[PDB]
């Protein structure tokens, strides 16, 4: 399919920004999570972003580490991760799915079965945290067979060659990195990506979007007028979870009004 | 692109997310460098000789081979600085991380021996050091963890994951990740993302070449087989490096056994876990069916991780070293005998390796054979752990 | 006194009742004749050709190797006539008797393998057999009792001790007692008093004889390692004798672990066991604390014996053989594997050895190693055990 | 001690044969069993063979081997063998004591540490049944440093050089075989021994007691009158076991009867 293709020609079409969330699956559990979800994509979300649970999530500050402990105190497994992501699909066709994987789950059961099974359950994109561009052949391969893009980072510190391997290689979008470190919404990018944006566009990279520290309305508008093709948001979002775990009905309310401001902030 | 081979076979790489690839990259060039300066030689052997006190004894076992045909030597890496063989990789990286300018010192720790070598070598050589422990395992070594506050460590309780060794190389990674430019991340062992599994076997062949030199002077001739016990890998790869290419000794690695392979309480993944990718490495790993890394089992907190370093899932798969494990139970008989036998209190690490060597001669007591075992550290840690459970007996 | 040696280093020995001694020394004295006596070999090799149909096949398996850097050769004893390497010595044995001048054969089986073999040796060669089984292993081996009696021999059920083969083992040896003036014991093994370790070996070398020149025919080398499942020792010693000089080659035993040795249900008295003193030999034990003779266990009943031939326990102690064990489990897939990927239907027996092959395969999988497995029969005889067990799975 | 020394020297100033009966210790109960040894001295048993129960006992007939069966069925061990053996010479302080032995029973824990127990406990000779006079030397070295005799065994097909070994070797008694085979009442021995007899005593042996198959009086006379110094009786004593198992009183009573009628046949 063309899901991330189609997404930004009609956003391009619109003058307009994408804003995508991150969450969990099956934080806090499998039926909440589906809520959260369908509430995130209700409230205006052009495409998802989807973490597996993972014992040891080494690009995630306390934040995300959180949600993953969350989802494994409800039992969560892989396997009921692609039961939930064949279920939304089956919902929602046209919005681009991507998944946040770290590299044992994908090469656990072999990589090419892995990106096999995505497609089956129609996702779109796969990030593998832990993996860089060096390690990335058997990934972007097995990818590109099954119809699935691979999704390549793109550093504030990315020399010239990093940006035309990242250009060359990846599809869907490129992640242009905020900052260095981990997840959080704790810490904001105090860099300015517009150089970045402009050599990954000389380049024919797939389009970009800014991910790390997006908290705010304001960074999503910061980053359409940088020239990115909009924003990603993660700790922001789980920490709505997170506040809210005892009061479902006041956590959908709270993630429908922030996801309905941060879109809001990305529209011409 | 990378000056040195990242794999050994199939082993290793740099699986690490992107930000750290340059950090990665530096430490690979600051050691390339390194290893061609004589000057970095030279202020490297002046601290394993002077204030570590290298070389290190050769003790022939006299008492505990009585009777039987095998001559069996201790490389005594228990008399060291620290008393421990760490000691020697630290002095080595702390050495790099002031070649390229850095005051700071990440690293992590298990038992809290890692721990306790780093702070050492960033007290001597003005280096801040923080050092990451899951907080299991901060519950479980208060002495190490004072060891480390008294020589002027930050020490990092981590609570995520399984607040264990895994979890804290995770926090590590994460903080490297956001600090590289002023810190350099002191990992604790012949395993993780290149360059670490070659520069630690390069700061630990030390205990190898001084061992061929000793046993040569002694016996004329080369060991049989040089045992090691295998935690993540760095005091084996120490021992056997001089050897590899000395294709009649035998390099045999000894994995922590636990309870008993078949109780799955055990760390030994090297023989009995799955090809995986965690740590910055593709390499044998305990993990559950769908690919979650699982929790390994020691006696011994030195032992206690559930993967290796690349170099030694190499070396297996050519053939060119062996594997095995010791039980907690085979370890601490081991541990009872040196002491009763010899007068030498050993870590309970290195009595796994011991307790092979004493299987060895014990099973084929008429085989004639010339055995060193790397004595990776001294047992005055473990006597608590041994009073309690000779005391539950 | 002896003509020859009957111990192997401190194992083996003359343990019987002082009634046998000369009946073992008649036997010593006619063994070392006939080894001597030209027409006596002469003999026994035509009906080893003829009637058994040696030489046997050196088959090498492609397809369970494939992309690993182990060639594996099976020298086909599955071939031999009666479907197992036993029909070798038996046909030595029954030609002893007829030198002494004997008419009839005593003969102990726990399998059935060693009682067909004897029934098949005494209707070819014109001897009375009768034959003595655990009244539990009649009970087990319908279709070997019924060949028993096909071929004309008794079978004469075993009710004392345990019912089972050492119990058989005693019965034997007590008949001998009063009728070796008439009657030979053809031991089933190579294990007993002295001499019978040493004629079973000598009777089934031609194993490793006709190993050694296949190999060196087809590959212009020895191989690194022979390998073979030990059960009282007899394929395994055939295996290894021509070889023992060859300092080089690697002779591996496979005892049975059963259920796993950690269970206590085993047959692996060589590694796992005690040295006793039990039918006729001083050699390792399966036995109590205060030394009753224990209940050995293997899926396989031809390994299926609480003890092991003295020889054996000798090339252990010198370190010149290594003994291992295989489970169970591991037998049995080795034993599909073959079916599945050679169209060759081994004994669970052999499966034992072949499995450690294919773990020695297995785990070092660029390791260049050439190995020959004995496939010391066919598991023709096994389709009911492996039906059951897949189908209780 | 002398025990043997002593018995034989009090029968020859009497003219008289031992009759010494074989029971399995702890057939067919510890308690049952201390009652049959004390009823066999009671009725004039000279000196006693007691068998530790075993596993395999390779020279034992079917009656004997069925001893040992029951003695197992009754949980006997050798170390509670050991215990009845102290209180048997607690009772009785003069009576030679001889154990019928397998080798692994006495290899188990150390063969110098088997026999020091007996001399611990009071036993005065010691029959290793499996271990014929080539395997000997370190059970009879043990024997002698803890003041027990080793028995030795006389076949009937002995050769010169095995009577002056036997002669030479053993001490406390000659064992005369009657006959090959297995122990049993149901297979006499029809051999004359006179000759073996003459030459044991020609060598200064240890005094022949003839065993297997010696099952009536007459061949307790026989023995006597063939220049024996007496005979051993066991299958026919435990078949009188076996027979009464349901009647501990009347077992007791035909044992008394059978040893008296045994022991008279010895007199001159
Ligand atoms: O808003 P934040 O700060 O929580 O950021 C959320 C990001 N979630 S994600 O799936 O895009 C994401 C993307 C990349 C990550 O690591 C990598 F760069 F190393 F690959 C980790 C998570
Ligand atoms: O009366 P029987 O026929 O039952 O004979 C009883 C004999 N009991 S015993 O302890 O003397 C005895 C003596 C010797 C034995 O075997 C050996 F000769 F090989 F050493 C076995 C038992
Ligand atoms: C740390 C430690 C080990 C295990 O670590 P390796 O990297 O495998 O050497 C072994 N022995 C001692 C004494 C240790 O301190
Ligand atoms: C009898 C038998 C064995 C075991 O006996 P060994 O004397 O140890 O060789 C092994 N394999 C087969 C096929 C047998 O029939
Ligand atoms: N301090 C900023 C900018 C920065 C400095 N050095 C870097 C190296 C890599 C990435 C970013 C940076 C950050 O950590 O994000
Ligand atoms: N747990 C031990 C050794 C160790 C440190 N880092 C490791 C990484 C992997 C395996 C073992 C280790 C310590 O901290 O002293
Ligand atoms: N039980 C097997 C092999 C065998 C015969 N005699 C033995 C003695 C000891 C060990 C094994 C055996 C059979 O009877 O065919
Ligand atoms: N038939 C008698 C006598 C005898 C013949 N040959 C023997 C050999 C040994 C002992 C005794 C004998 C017996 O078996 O006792
Ligand atoms: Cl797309
Ligand atoms: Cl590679
Ligand atoms: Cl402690
Ligand atoms: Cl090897
Ligand atoms: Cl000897
Ligand atoms: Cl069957
Ligand atoms: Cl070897
Ligand atoms: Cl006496
Ligand atoms: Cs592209
Ligand atoms: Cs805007
Ligand atoms: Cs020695
Ligand atoms: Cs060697
Ligand atoms: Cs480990
Ligand atoms: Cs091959
Ligand atoms: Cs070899
Ligand atoms: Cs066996
Ligand atoms: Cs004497
Ligand atoms: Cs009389």
């Amino acid at each position: 399919m063309e899901r991330y293709e189609n997404l930004f020609a009609q956003l391009n079409d619109r003058r307009e920004g994408a804003f995508v969330p991150f969450v969990t699956l099956g934080d806090p559990g499998i039926e909440q999570s589906l809520k959260i979800i369908d509430t995130l994509i209700d409230a205006g979300a052009d495409a998802l972003e989807l973490g597996v649970p993972f014992s040891d999530p080494l690009a995630d500050g306390p934040t995300i580490q959180n949600a993953n402990l969350r989802a494994f105190a409800a039992g969560v497994t892989p396997a009921q991760c692609f039961e939930m992501l064949a279920l939304i699909r089956e919902k929602h066709p046209t919005i681009p799915i991507g998944l946040l994987m770290y590299a044992n789950l994908v090469f656990n059961n072999g990589i090419d079965a892995f990106y096999a099974r995505c497609e089956q359950v129609g996702v779109d994109s796969v990030l593998v945290a832990d993996v860089p561009v060096e390690e990335s052949a058997p990934f972007r391969q097995a990818a590109l067979r099954h119809n699935i893009a691979p999704i390549f980072i793109c550093p504030p510190n990315a020399d010239d060659d990093l940006l035309r391997q990242v250009a060359s290689y990846g599809r869907g979008y490129t992640y242009l990195l905020s900052r260095s470190g981990v997840t959080g919404a704790e810490n904001r990018g105090a860099l300015p990506l517009h150089h970045l944006i402009e050599k990954l566009k000389e380049y024919h990279a797939a389009p970009a979007l800014q991910g790390f520290g997006i908290s705010s309305p304001e960074q999503v508008s910061a980053a359409v007028r940088a020239g990115a093709a909009g924003a990603i948001s993660g700790s922001a979002i789980v920490k709505i979870i997170e506040k809210n775990l005892a009061s479902p009905k006041q956590m959908l309310a709270e993630l429908r009004s922030f996801v309905s401001a941060m879109k809001a902030a990305s529209r011409a | 692109t990378t000056l040195l081979n990242p794999y050994f076979g199939e082993f290793g790489g740099m699986y690490v997310p992107q930000i750290l690839m340059p950090a990665l990259n530096q430490l690979e060039e600051a050691f390339v460098s390194a290893q061609k300066d004589p000057e970095f030689q030279a202020q490297f052997a002046d601290l394993l000789k002077n204030y570590a006190g290298r070389p290190t004894a050769l003790t022939k076992c006299q008492n505990i081979t009585a009777g039987t045909r095998t001559t069996l030597y201790l490389k005594r890496e228990d008399l060291l600085h620290g008393g421990a063989h760490k000691t020697n990789q630290v002095l080595g990286q702390a050495l790099l991380a002031k070649r390229m300018g850095k005051s700071e010192i990440i690293a992590e720790t298990g038992a809290g021996q890692h721990g306790v070598a780093s702070a050492l070598a960033s007290a001597l050589l003005g280096l801040k050091c923080r050092i990451y422990m899951g907080a299991k395992d901060v519950e479980r070594q208060s002495p190490n963890v004072f060891r480390m506050r008294l020589m002027g460590a930050e020490v990092i309780p981590v609570h995520s994951g399984s607040a264990t060794l895994k979890d804290a190389c995770n926090e590590a990674l994460r903080d490297w990740s956001g600090s590289y430019e002023t810190a350099h991340y002191m990992l604790g062992t012949a395993a993780g993302p290149h360059p670490y599994p070659t520069i630690v076997r390069e700061f630990q062949r030390m205990i190898g070449e001084e061992t061929k030199a000793q046993i040569l002077d002694k016996e004329g001739r080369l060991p049989d087989a040089v045992i090691a016990c295998v935690g993540g890998g760095s005091n084996a790869i120490g021992m056997f490096a001089d050897f590899i290419n000395d294709t009649s000794v035998g390099l045999i690695g000894v994995e922590p056994g636990g309870h008993g392979i078949e109780t799955g309480e055990h760390g030994a993944p090297l023989k009995h876990g799955r090809v995986g990718i965690y740590f910055g490495m593709k390499a044998p790993m305990m993990q559950t069916a769908d690919g979650q890394i699982e929790e390994s089992y020691s006696i011994s907190a030195g032992l206690d991780f559930p993967s290796v370093g690349p170099q030694h899932a190499y070396l297996n798969s050519i053939g060119r070293a062996d594997y095995v494990s010791i039980t907690d139970d085979e370890a601490l008989e081991a541990f009872k005998t040196l002491c009763r036998h010899e007068g030498i209190i050993p870590a309970l690490e290195s009595s796994h390796a011991l307790a092979h060597a004493l299987k060895m001669m014990r099973e084929q007591p008429e085989k004639e054979q010339l055995l060193v075992v790397n004595l990776s550290g001294r047992g005055d840690k473990d006597i608590f752990t041994v009073h309690d459970i000779l005391k539950a007996r």
